[PDB]
């Protein structure tokens, strides 16, 4: 497969935040 | 064992050692491999290729 | 002596010494190029887990 | 503090912000970044 | 195999000087 699966309990400890891609003017 | 299983983060490869033994290993300038090769030169570009 | 010594040497044989101290040292390494902010955050993350 | 890509993604898609370094490094070790780049 | 939870946020209880917002003249 592609990418890499990371243990959810670790990414939680890390404090991983995510943002959503969108289309619009800068 | 519990520490190595609890304390761990992505990318962060864990490792455990003794304080004194580590400090020795640290300031220790040298090579760990039983056999090592030193390719020296003038410009990094060339030797890196070697 | 000869008979017992021969198959008794072919058994395990590993690196030399190890001295365990009371308190222990934790060294975890990551890729190079980390910011003194993230690297500091990283340090707190692990310490709270430890 | 907001870049703009001319192409490479798709609106609706999710993308990591915080902890982005460790994760990228993990995927670099994992051989993911290597894989992604090789998948073309 | 440790589902140990941890607080991602930055934390400081060992040295933080605080001041109170006031109403007054410059
Ligand atoms: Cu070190």
């Amino acid at each position: 497969a592609s990418g890499v699966r990371i243990d959810p309990t670790q990414t939680q400890n890390l404090g991983v935040k995510t943002a959503t891609v969108t289309r619009g003017p800068l | 064992e519990e520490l190595d299983n609890t304390v761990r983060l992505p990318g962060l490869a864990n490792l455990w050692v003794p304080p004194i033994r580590n400090r020795i290993d640290m300031l220790s300038t040298g090579i760990k491999s039983p056999i090592g090769i030193k390719v020296s030169g003038t410009v990094l570009a060339d030797i890196d290729a070697m | 002596v000869l008979t017992v010594l021969w198959p008794l040497n072919k058994v395990g044989g590993e690196f030399l010494p190890q001295i365990n101290e009371g308190d222990l040292l934790y060294m975890p390494s990551t890729l190079p190029g980390i910011s003194a902010a993230e690297a500091a955050s990283m340090l707190q993350k692990t310490d709270k887990l430890i | 503090g907001v870049t703009a890509l001319r192409s490479g993604l798709a609106e609706g898609e999710k993308v990591v912000s915080s902890g982005l370094f460790l994760i990228d490094s993990e995927a670099n070790i994992s051989g993911a970044l290597e894989r992604m780049r090789s998948e073309s």
